């Protein structure tokens, strides 16, 4: 409302709101077809839902091109990510057709945003969203970036550049209802008639009032959609709520501890009930699975990622290292330009160790002494040689040892 | 009545059937239907929760010559808790599908396949099959093709009541409504025998004990008889296998209770590290449940020392290639108490 | 007035003549959620040619049953104090077509609890 009295204003709505987390270790970016209310392709920060919708048009339908209409489940997804704690995030809106162009640039526009950690597409087409993850480069993945992918299929594994930094989880989440937005917040441009340019058309509102024979193309299609959806159930992808479970497992126990055991929440049903025989199949293979307990409800039940070998098998020691050698990275920032003798040396190796030391207190490394749990090695004639140092080079090494999780639990029957 | 209109007081004269129901955790089991059933078809499963739900969904009055409804009937008349529908062709897709299921119960159909693939050790099933539906034959060959699982049971003989046509109630409906009314009532590690039929159900062929002597071993089938002043009664607690162990039902149907509660009480352990803290911890939850077991009577023993043990640590239940499997084996070890079965009278002068 | 955030309720009046089995006897009324239609026009032994409007009574049992079973409570199935008839019979197939849309709230008597309000 516009305020002209001082004193209490009244209001009658349905506008719904969450509760605003907080985090630094898991930062989402959201690839998909959002509809920003300002025109100016570029990352967009979002502290929380409320600053979503001021910053964005909520809905199910992507924004209109003359005419053709598009389904997107990004507004949804974004809302379940809130609700299963999900705290800041960034947004990269997709408009209009997806040339190469795009997809190039996805990298490099990732990067651009420094605080990202997870990437997620969250969109039900299977076709779109195997070009977003094609579109991953090696080099982004290996920078420290985290993929979280919905699979398609219950018996193949996703293929992706990296897959020691990736994570797939099967099946997709039912909901209530799909959230609708009035004709004025669907994005319409494109229209041109004799007397009007094409930019003096923004909304499906604008089109109505100035021509109801393509209004009404236009909304046929859009029942025609509704129609389609509710027929199969208000599907949305399961990668949106696994962002949030990263954020919330995070804060509350640390990245040390897998993802899994976490109690959906938001959610209506399964888009498939799972059973014992199947789920052995999948875990062997890669795939996470979301489960239905009937003591528990819905859960998820799976912490492996694709890449099956003993060293980056489980989520939590991958996703552990990765945040070691970004807050590592992080404090060598400050050394950079020092000149390259032996006291900047000493320097590097006290913060390292004293970081390693603060990881250790917490339980996330494994050991009864700090000895047992990380070392660090730097020196003239250990790691480096002249030639690296004439050449500007600081090498520093450094191990550390992690805690893997428990994943079969045995009972063992007597009768007497 | 149906179209509510104006605020106050509708008047119809229906006449449909009004019962009641009960709330058993250990009892929630799953009726095999015919794939001709109009209700049933096109859906995997459908959950019944009382009569009242099932008449709605049926949206017919109540017909004596459904064997579906009339199985339903007997089965909630005798105090049963919700269940589930699953036709006989899906029972090895859908039943591993469902979580909470406990009972596999033939409402009349043959389940002997599914039976032999579902009722294993660790799956936490017990099955109740029926029983010959002709007269017994005397040469103790009337069992003969019912497959030694530790897992089931069989019911003999089938039913009518004062509502019955040329079809009878099979006997495992009402079976599982005793199994639902004992174990809310007295515990599941009480006997399923010993026990009146409620409504006016009554045994179609009459069985002596002479005709018993000739079942009550080895693939054993449990008799309802009726007894010149206690009525109605199931006579018999013996499973398909005739061994020390899993001789009865209340030993077999405690273990697969207890095997559920305790995987439930321990299952926050998933997923944990695979240390001595976490092994401490889940030590405590199946403790905890034991004792709470013994104290309501459920295990034999003086004291919990000589009811139940629980063991877990390195070199006694786990080694280093467990530990770096991820693997956390515990051992559990309970008595069972066993009912008395023969009584004996010495009369002298 | 009857705005929302404004904080008002309208009691209306009824029509003075008989309701039409038709059910368009409230064709004139505005679907505001704010307001209330009342039926029919109430009569007592102090009465002449003109009939009390129902408005002023049914106000009055508002006051009695906020300030004794709360204002979240039906301000109906109570009795109306005086000697206050309703002018006309209602019966339940008059009602049955007034109780949706935009419905009017009736007065009627009942043969043991008197005059209610319905």
């Amino acid at each position: 409302t516009i305020p002209t009295y001082p004193g209490v204003y009244i209001e009658e709505d349905a506008s719904l709101n969450l509760s605003v987390n907080q985090g630094n270790t898991a930062i989402p970016v959201f690839i998909g077809l959002f509809s920003p209310k300002n025109t100016n392709s570029q990352v967009t920060r979002v502290n929380s839902w409320l600053d979503f919708t001021n910053l964005f048009n909520a809905g199910c339908i992507a924004p209109i091109t003359i005419v053709i209409v598009n389904y997107t489940t990004s507004s949804d997804a974004l809302k379940l990510y809130f609700q299963n704690g999900g705290g800041p995030c960034y947004i990269l809106p997709q408009l209009d057709r997806l040339t190469q162009g795009f997809l190039d640039s996805i990298p490099e526009l990732i990067k651009q945003a420094l605080e990202i950690t997870l990437i997620v597409c969250p969109e039900w087409d299977s076709g779109y969203q195997s070009k977003i993850y094609n579109s991953l480069t090696s080099s982004l993945l290996n920078a420290g970036y985290f993929l979280i992918a919905d699979n398609q299929d219950k018996n193949t594994a996703l293929i992706t550049e990296v897959a020691s930094q990736t994570a797939t989880y099967y099946p997709a989440v039912k909901v209530s209802q799909l959230i609708q937005a009035e004709d004025s917040q669907i994005a319409v441009s494109g229209y041109e008639d004799a007397k009007t340019k094409s930019d003096e058309v923004k909304n499906l509102a604008q089109l109505k009032e100035k021509n109801p024979t393509v209004y009404q193309q236009a909304v046929q299609k859009i029942q025609a959609i509704q129609d389609e959806i509710a027929a199969n159930g208000n599907i949305i992808p399961v990668s949106a709520v696994m962002a949030g479970i990263y954020c919330a497992t995070d804060a509350s126990r640390g990245v040390w501890k897998a993802p899994a055991n976490i109690v959906l929440s938001g959610i209506s049903d399964v888009a498939e009930r799972l059973t014992d025989d199947e789920q052995g199949e999948m875990n062997s293979k890669g795939i996470n699975a979301i489960r239905y307990f009937s003591h528990k409800g819905f859960v998820v039940w799976g912490a492996r990622t694709l890449q099956n070998d003993d060293n980056w098998r489980y989520i939590p020691v991958r996703r552990l290292f990765n945040a070691a050698e970004r807050d590592i990275k992080q404090a060598m920032q400050s050394v950079v330009f020092e000149p390259n003798s032996q006291p900047t040396w000493e320097r590097v190796k006290s913060a390292i160790d004293n970081y390693l030391y603060s990881l250790w207190q917490q339980g996330a490394l494994a050991g009864n002494k700090p000895q047992e749990a990380y070392f660090v090695q730097i020196g003239k004639d250990v790691t480096m040689s002249d030639d690296d140092i004439k050449q500007g080079k600081m090498i520093v090494k450094v191990g550390m040892a992690a805690v893997r999780p428990a994943e079969f639990i045995i009972l063992q029957f007597s009768q007497q | 009545t149906t179209i509510t209109t104006y605020p106050g007081v509708y008047i119809e004269e229906d006449a449909s059937l009004s019962l009641s129901v009960s709330s058993s955790a250990t009892a929630v089991p799953v009726f095999a239907v015919a794939g001709d059933n109009p209700l049933i078809s096109g859906k995997p499963y459908i959950r019944i929760s009382n009569w009242l739900e099932y008449l709605t969904l049926k949206n017919e009055q109540f017909d004596p010559a459904n064997t579906l409804d009339i199985s339903l009937r007997a089965y909630f008349i005798n105090g049963g808790g919700y269940c589930y529908l699953v036709q006989t062709t899906d029972l090895e897709k859908q039943v591993p599908k469902l979580d909470d299921v406990t009972l596999l119960v033939a409402a009349g159909e043959n389940i002997t396949t599914a039976v032999s693939t579902l009722c294993k050790p660790g799956k936490g099933l017990f099955a109740i099959f029926d029983g010959p539906t002709t007269e017994l034959k005397s040469d103790g060959t009337s069992n003969s093709d019912y497959d030694p699982n530790p897992f089931a049971a069989v019911y003999y003989p089938w039913l009518t009541a004062d509502w019955t046509t040329t079809i009878d109630i099979p006997p495992s409906a009402a079976i599982a409504g005793v199994y639902c009314s004992v174990d809310s009532t007295r515990g599941v590690w009480k006997a399923p025998a010993n026990v009146p039929i409620q409504g006016g159900l009554q045994p179609k062929y009459p069985v002596t004990d002479d005709l018993q002597a000739q079942y009550n071993q080895g693939k054993a089938l449990n008799m309802i008889r009726t007894f010149p002043k206690s009525g109605t009664l199931v006579w018999g607690a013996r499973t398909l296998e005739d061994n020390d162990n899993w001789r009865y039902i209340p030993v077999r149907r405690l273990f697969n209770s207890a095997e559920r509660d305790i995987k439930n009480a321990m299952s926050f352990a998933v997923f944990e590290p695979n240390s001595q803290p976490t092994w401490e911890r889940v030590r405590s939850a199946v403790n905890n449940y034991l004792y709470s077991l013994w104290q309501q009577g459920g295990l034999a023993g003086n004291k919990p020392d000589d009811a139940y043990f629980v063991q877990i640590g390195k070199d006694i239940t786990m080694t280093d290639d467990d530990i770096k499997q991820g693997k956390m084996i515990i051992k559990i070890g309970m008595a069972a108490v066993r009912p008395a079965e023969f009584i004996i009278l010495q009369f002298t002068q």
